[PDB]
C-alpha cells in the first residue's frame, strides 16, 4: 500500500505536469525526430533566416534574442508556479516560504525543462514552431553567446540520462521542495514533503529504468550541479545588466538578493 | 510581490 501510494503520487504529479507545461519532452521529441503530422519547425541558423522567420516565431539581433529568452522564461516561471501549487502540501506552507522555494527553484527548473526542447544542434522555440541552432546562438556577440551556450552544455549531459516526462515531473517536484533554500522560515514541513517525493522518485526510477541502478544517485548530483549552474547564470545576468547600456520585472524580483 | 500574486491566484 505504501508503494501503491507512491505510484499514485507519481501519476498525480505527471498529470499535473501535463496540465501545467504545454511543451512536454514527448511532444518536443516528436517534433525534433520528425515523428509528427504537424508543421515542421522553421529553422533559424543565421541573421538572414532570423529575419525571414520573424512571423513564424531598432535593437540589434543579440539583444532581440536575449529579450526573447526573457519573455519565454517569464512564461515558464508562471507554468512552474502553477505546477508547484499542485504538489501536495505546497499551498499549505507559509506563503513567504512558497515564495522562497520558487525564487531559488525556478531557474534550476528552467534549465531542466529547456533540455527537453534541445538537442546537440539547437532548441525548439515558439511552442515548437521554430528551431534556432546552437551554432547561431553561440556565435552571438559577447556577452550574449556565452549566456546561451551553458544551457546547451547542461542539456547534452542531462539528456544522456534519457528521462521521460513521468520521471521529470517527480524530479522537478523534488527540486522545488528543497528545505535548504536560504531564508526559509519553517524547514521541517518542506523536508517531510521532499522526503516523500524522493521516495516516489526512487521507486519511479527503479520501475521505469530497471537497467540503470545509478540513475537516482546521478539525479541527486544533478540537483546539486544545478545550483552551481544557476549561480553562474545569475552572475552573467548581473554582468549584462551593468555592462549593456532591459530586465523583466518578474526576473528582476527573482534575481534581487538571490 | 509578483511571485506572491502568482501563488495566490486560483
Ligand atoms: C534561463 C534563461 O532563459 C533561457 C530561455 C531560453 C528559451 N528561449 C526561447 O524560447 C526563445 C529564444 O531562444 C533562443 C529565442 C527567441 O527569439 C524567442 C524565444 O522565445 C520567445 C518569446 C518571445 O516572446 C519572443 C519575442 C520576440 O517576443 C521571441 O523572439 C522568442 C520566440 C533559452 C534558449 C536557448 C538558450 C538559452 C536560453 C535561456
Amino acid at each position: 500500500p505504501e508503494s501503491a501510494d507512491l505510484r499514485a503520487l507519481a501519476k498525480h504529479l505527471y498529470d499535473s505536469y501535463i496540465k501545467s507545461f504545454p511543451l512536454t519532452k514527448a511532444k518536443a521529441r516528436a517534433i525534433l525526430t520528425g515523428k509528427t503530422t504537424d508543421k515542421s519547425p522553421f529553422v533559424i541558423y543565421d541573421m538572414n533566416s532570423l529575419m525571414m522567420g520573424e512571423d513564424k516565431i531598432s535593437k540589434e539581433v543579440a539583444i532581440r534574442i536575449f529579450q526573447g529568452c526573457q519573455f519565454r522564461s517569464v512564461e515558464a516561471v508562471q507554468e512552474i508556479t502553477e505546477y508547484a501549487k499542485s504538489i501536495p502540501g505546497f499551498v499549505n506552507l507559509d506563503l513567504n516560504d512558497q515564495v522562497t522555494l520558487l525564487k531559488y527553484g525556478v531557474h534550476e527548473i528552467i534549465y531542466t525543462m529547456l533540455a527537453s526542447l534541445m538537442n546537440k544542434d539547437g532548441v525548439l522555440i515558439s511552442e515548437g514552431q521554430g528551431f534556432m541552432t546552437r551554432e547561431f546562438l553561440k556565435s552571438l556577440r559577447k556577452p550574449f553567446g556565452d549566456f546561451m551556450e551553458p544551457k546547451f552544455e547542461f542539456a547534452v549531459k542531462f539528456n544522456a540520462l534519457e528521462l521521460d516526462d513521468s520521471d521529470l515531473a517527480i524530479f522537478i517536484a523534488v527540486i522545488i521542495l528543497s528545505g535548504d533554500r536560504p531564508g526559509l522560515l519553517n524547514v521541517k514541513p518542506i523536508e517531510d514533503i521532499q522526503d516523500n517525493l524522493l521516495q516516489a522518485l526512487e521507486l519511479q526510477l527503479k520501475l521505469n529504468h530497471p537497467e540503470s541502478s545509478q540513475l537516482f544517485a546521478k539525479l541527486l548530483q544533478k540537483m546539486t550541479d544545478l545550483r552551481q549552474i544557476v549561480t553562474e547564470h545569475v552572475q552573467l545576468l548581473q554582468v549584462i545588466k551593468k555592462t549593456e547600456t532591459s530586465l523583466h520585472p518578474l526576473l528582476q524580483e527573482i534575481y534581487k538578493d538571490l | 510581490s509578483l511571485l506572491k500574486k502568482l501563488l495566490l491566484a486560483p
